[PDB]
RNA sequence: UGAGUAACGAUAAAGAGGGUGAGAAUCCCUCUCGCCGUAAGCCCAAGGGUUCCUACGCAAUGGUCGUCAGCGUAGGGUUAGGCGGGACCUAAGGUGAAGCCGAAAGGCGUAGCCGAAGGGCAGCCGGUUAAUAUUCCGGCCCUUCCCGCAGGUGCGAUGGG
RNA sequence: GAGCCGGUAGCGGGCGUGGAUCCCUGGAUGUCCGAAUGGGGGAACCCGGCCGGCGGGAACGCCGGUCACCGCGCUUUUGCGCGGGGGGAACCUGGGGAACUGAAACAUCUCAGUACCCAGAGGAGAGGAAAGAGAAAUCGACUCCCUGAGUAGCGGCGAGCGAAAGGGGACCAGCCUAAACCGUCCGGCUUGUCCGGGCGGGGUCGUGGGGCCCUCGGACACCGAAUCCCCAGCCUAGCCGAAGCUGUUGGGAAGCAGCGCCAGAGAGGGUGAAAGCCCCGUAGGCGAAAGGUGGGGGGAUAGGUGAGGGUACCCGAGUACCCCGUGGUUCGUGGAGCCAUGGGGGAAUCUGGGCGGACCACCGCCUAAGGCUAAGUACUCCGGGUGACCGAUAGCGCACCAGUACCGUGAGGGAAAGGUGAAAAGAACCCCGGGAGGGGAGUGAAAUAGAGCCUGAAACCGUGGGCUUACAAGCAGUCACG
């Protein structure tokens, strides 16, 4: 209900090594504008929002064996700040 | 067997099974029955990993799903469930009065 | 909780209308968890969207009080 | 809807058989005509006051014409 | 059933060492041949929707094994002020306020719009990734446009030229 | 009523008789889509306004509302309320309109206004207040039945198709509009008096109404949505509810036994092998509450009607009649009724004008040309029930992760396969070996029932054995002797 929420972490070898300059990997909504991902960073997170990249993506291979399946919708979207801060408290598992 | 079922956790013996002595059940289930004797495991030799206990043939089974029960022990064995003597406001209890007069009354046990 | 609505039952407009903003921050917490903690978590995750729900509805609802 | 009499209806259903006759006198010939067809009607127009069409239809415009004459 | 005979998608031919692994003429490395080379090259655009990358997997399928694999198990992973297109355009064509017609569904189409490698329309090199990239970083670069300022100004419709 | 957090068993937890599940009813957001509606456009894309709101004000996006399109209602201040429009298995009515086949040809005919296509329609439709009818000097909406003969009927009198009256019975209701005629008020008109707007009266019913006069009228008929309420019933959820043990073989028993009961409920299905009384909320009977809907019953609402006589006259579409054209109705011109409409012409008010029976008469009936009309058959996509109807290559083609895959560009067509077994306790370890697999175990009453599995044959492939067979011609083989 136009809440500010609009993505989970994504996870790559990049992703880790996002946080030596500051780029920020997220699962996203599969129809999020960059102002909303401006504006969800900031006052949802608290920012001065710079650089921004998304990625919609169909979904990637799966089986069950019985009959068929394949992955369902995803998205991704990525960005870096200046101050250099902030996710700190979010890249704590790497 | 749908949403209704029957018999509560309960104290009851039963009869024909090879093992007839029974008492407390534990833990009656839905459509398949699924409740406990308290008599009567197997092994199943739960593999063989330290996650199972280390060396298996697991001893604690107790399906044995039929409806079969003798109902409760109040002083009688199996009987037909009347119905209830209520009384106080909403209440039923279906106890029953079938020779014994008893529910196996939530007030009194489980 | 046998009365998780009582004090949603209670609130009136937008000290509520913003509360929910950050109580549903306080399950935007929870997507954190790709696998940080997701323990006990995954109750703690599950209905507290319930509530989320109410506070729509009791806004709505009492929006529909308004009208 | 468009071309029927406007205030009413000439659609006909047509259907067209004959052949040749030959009866009140004798002898009996043949013809037939176990067919379909079309048969209609006429367009035109005049005036209400001032800078009109009117269109309607063929034969009552005989009379047609004069009622919203009489208005 | 005929048949282990026919067949094996090309007459453009590799060898051997070394390893690997339960088990290798086909798999990984070395070496030497061979052949392309006016393409069996690199590149974009239709095609399609995954491989590609890493680990284990071997019955499956690969027309043979096959520790290999475009096959499997799951994970991995490409974002543009200017690359292409869309927020511009419009031919035929399509569309359809009108307008005028059909048993009935229909007919056409004025005006405008829809619709391309057409046209108009804002850059480029290097670098590092397992993988992508002129959009990631570096350098350089110019961008329609907004506000705020200066300065000048006759300005203002896709109306007519 | 109290254990659960779909199919799916894991995997990590929880919330809980201070109802959660589960069902039932109204809730409230319901992405995008599609008649499709802000605007286009390749369905699941996009581009804005016009308000108010967030972002760092606006330059950039988000929010919610509003942004057709017809046709009407009219409020005939650029618009308001209000109308539809989409389908949907069938359903019928219109409108449309097909052959071969049948004629052992076949063009007339036929099948047949079928099939199909649209249009429309509502839960029914359509018809339905008599210019009947046919013959008593009738009857009085109709349709549905069956009868009414398939006679009476029509034609290349070929094959055919095929009534109505009557009779029985089903349900068994009928009323609204134009009448200058008057009043009315209103519009135009223009000097009033033509037309047009409403309102009254009438607006019929079967020959009456319109008007003047006289007796007149002193009220019952209930609604064919007249209106609402009430018994109103499904919906849903329900609750009962009777009552055997003991023994016994037995892999397992409710079978056998013995002794017992039950009952307005010995239907059925289930529990390890056959239960009237173990279970099945089995059927006897009873619920249910507020809703969400409605015939019967009930009431009030009764709009809307609810006397004869007199004078003559102003009254159901101007267009019916006729002619040539085709249509239907059993009716393809035969003489050709009727209703239909094709064109063509063209009259009038209950002194009518049509009828029935070519045509005339005469006889008698009927009073046409603006509309809604129920309940009555039909239909069954949905629900429920039912079963000399069906068993897994039968039944829809489909029985459970299908009309989905597959194939066919698309139009389409159109798969195969059910069951292990008491439950899984579905096989721990053991060893061969890469692994699968196989053996032991032990599991389990049966694993030669262990997952391509109840039970499983058919040919087809083997061995293990038995018997014979290497100098003979023979479908085969049968008989005779060894």
């Amino acid at each position: 209900t136009a809440y500010d929420v609009i993505l989970a972490p994504v996870l790559s070898e990049k992703a880790y090594a996002g946080f030596a300059e500051g780029k920020y990997t997220f699962w996203v909504h599969p129809k999020a504008t960059k102002t909303e991902i401006k504006n969800a960073v900031e006052t949802a997170f608290k920012v001065k929002v710079v650089k921004v990249n998304t990625l919609h993506v169909r979904g990637k291979k799966k089986r069950l064996g019985r009959y068929l399946g394949k992955r369902p919708d995803r998205k991704k979207a990525i960005v870096q700040v200046a101050p250099g801060q902030k996710i700190e408290a979010l890249e704590g598992l790497i | 067997m749908r949403v209704k079922m029957h018999v509560k956790k309960g104290d009851t013996v039963l009869v024909a099974s090879g093992k007839y002595k029974g008492r407390v059940g534990k833990v009656k289930e839905v459509l398949p029955k699924k409740y406990a004797v308290i008599v009567e495991g197997v092994n199943i030799v739960k593999k063989a990993v330290r996650v199972s206990p280390k060396y298996p043939q697991g001893g604690f089974i107790e399906k044995e799903a039929p409806l079969h029960a003798s109902k409760v022990r109040p002083i009688c064995p199996a009987c037909g469930k009347p119905t209830r003597v209520r009384k106080k406001f909403l209440e039923n209890g279906k106890k029953i009065r079938v020779c014994a007069k008893c529910g196996g009354a939530l007030d009194t046990e489980e | 909780m046998r009365k998780q609505l009582e004090e949603a039952r209670k609130l009136s407009p937008v000290e509520l209308e913003k509360l929910v903003r950050e109580k549903k921050r306080e399950l935007m917490e929870l997507r954190f968890q790709a696998s940080i903690g997701q323990l006990s978590q995954n109750h703690k995750i599950r209905d507290l969207k319930r509530q989320i729900a109410r506070l729509l509805t009791v806004l709505n609802e009492k929006r529909r009080q308004n009208a | 809807m468009k071309e029927g009499i406007h205030p009413k209806l000439v659609p006909a259903r047509i259907i067209c058989g004959c052949g040749n006759v030959i009866e009140t006198y004798s002898t009996k010939p043949e013809i037939y005509v176990e067919v379909c067809s079309k048969c209609h009607p006429f367009y035109t127009g005049q005036q209400r006051f001032v800078d009109t069409e009117g269109r309607v239809e063929r034969f009552q415009r005989r009379y047609g014409d004069s009622y919203r004459k009489g208005r």
